[PDB]
């Protein structure tokens, strides 16, 4: 069907133009619909930004004045979003859309990219182990995790065992301490399956294109 | 431009129960097609917004018949008929009227489950960290409801209120439930200074508190 999907930078300077891409899949943009971009502050504020349509017709929300503009490449199926002099104000994610004139968009939603608009410099993490300290009664549930310490930006992306084991886990929300980021992640097997089947969590960071492996072992 | 108001739901509600979400616009939504343009979107935890209505009354596809909308030009209803453990999240109304299209605030939506006693589990420094000079000890308090919980760290019985930094997931959309990590954060020296690392967690659920420890 139809499938968009937003990229781009996930730091940008204060001053600086931000500048993302959406790759749609399924479908002509050079359709009559409004493909749009929309962002989402932290707080969870969501903000329509405007959109361009039927290739020649666009509209913006009047409050980004003339700093934003959207554009597209049609051989490849692509619309751009360019949003000038960005301040911290400016840090959310950003989520491209497609909305027909009844206001519908269906699922047609990206999965949305966040963009930090910061001085400070990218940062990659250091993930570390998380195995427990003694043995507890077995035939049951254990619980593992990992530590993700000193990143930035957000995000990490976190899964277990290559995203194949994605029930009983818990990756908590990061919390900000000078300029780093830290956030932790549990995963929960049957007791009988560790340390005798491995558990590994990967961990990648986009903005820095690193990509930690930690395998869980016991102590 | 348009402003849309919601408010806050007092309450976590009972599954199978039936919840009403309010939006108010500043103006008339109806237009001169006779057609009323609001949208009702429902963002689940980590994920993006979905449209469940739109023209205030129509279902977007594959959209469950639980959910339905209703109001006049400036009041509108969404309501949500046997709320299940996958309709929490944040519901946002938007209007497609006048640029630029504006969203609502939002309600919250929480499931009030069966009070549920965390599962609590805590972790040493790894040998990784331990030879970066830093030493991280973790505790998990997982799976439990209400949300409100209180976790206290000890170290050789001693009380420690300095360098824990919480933090804490929405309501799971599976099971309703809530989990909470701690992480105490000191130096390799400072670890090397103590055995017994105890973490602590106060429930409802529970008179004595739940602890977990390990010694160095
Ligand atoms: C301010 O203009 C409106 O609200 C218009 C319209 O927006 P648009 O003309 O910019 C449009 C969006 C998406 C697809 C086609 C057209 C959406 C609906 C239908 C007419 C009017 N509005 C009530």
């Amino acid at each position: 069907e139809v499938k968009l999907s937003e990229s781009g930078p996930g730091l940008v300077k204060p001053s600086q133009s931000l500048s993302l891409t959406c790759t749609v899949t399924g479908y002509s943009i050079t359709t009559n619909y409004a493909w749009t971009w929309i962002r989402q502050f932290p707080g969870n504020k969501l903000e329509w930004m405007g959109y361009i349509r039927s290739s020649v017709i666009t509209r913006y929300n009047p409050s980004l004045k003339s700093r934003i503009s959207i554009t597209q490449d049609t051989s490849k199926n692509q619309f751009f979003l360019q949003l000038n002099s960005v301040t911290t104000e400016d840090t959310a994610t950003y989520y491209c859309a497609r909305y027909d004139y009844y206001g519908n968009t269906g699922d047609y939603w990206g999965q949305g990219t966040s963009v930090t608009v910061s001085s400070a410099k990218t940062t990659p993490p250091s993930v570390y182990p998380l195995a427990p300290g003694t043995a507890a009664l077995k035939s049951s549930m254990v619980t593992l995790g990992c530590l993700v310490k000193g990143y930035f930006p957000e995000p990490v992306t976190v899964t277990w065992n290559s995203g194949s084991l994605s029930s009983g886990v818990h990756t908590f929300p990061a919390v900000l301490q000078s300029d780093l980021y830290t956030l932790t992640s549990s995963v929960t097997v049957p007791s009988s399956t560790w340390p005798s089947q491995t558990v590994t969590c990967n961990v990648a960071h986009p903005a820095s294109s690193t990509k930690v492996d930690k395998k869980i072992v016991p102590r | 431009d348009i402003v849309i108001t919601q408010d806050e739901l007092s309450n976590p509600v009972t599954s199978g129960e039936s919840v009403s979400i309010s939006c108010r616009s500043s103006r008339s939504l109806l237009y001169k097609d006779g057609r009323t343009y609001l949208n009702w979107f429902l963002q689940r935890p980590g994920q993006s917004p979905q449209l469940l209505i739109y023209l205030m009354s129509t279902r977007a596809s594959g959209v469950s018949d639980r959910f339905s909308g209703s109001g006049s030009g400036t009041d509108f209803t969404l309501e949500i008929s046997r709320v299940k453990a996958e309709d929490v999240g944040v519901y946002y109304c938007q209007q497609f009227v006048e640029y630029p299209f504006t969203f609502g605030s939002g309600t919250k939506l929480e499931i009030k489950r069966a009070d549920a006693a965390p599962t609590v589990s805590i972790f040493p420094p790894s040998s990784e960290q331990l030879t970066s000079g830093g030493a991280s000890v973790v505790c998990f308090l997982n799976n439990f409801y209400p949300k409100d919980i209180n976790v206290k760290w000890k170290i050789d019985g001693s009380e420690r209120q300095n360098g824990v930094l919480n933090s804490w997931t929405d309501q799971d959309s599976k099971d309703s439930t809530y989990s909470m990590s701690s992480t105490l954060t000191l130096t390799k020296d400072e670890y090397e200074r103590h055995n017994s690392y105890t973490c602590e967690a106060t429930h409802k659920t529970s008179t004595s508190p739940i602890v977990k420890s390990f010694n160095r």
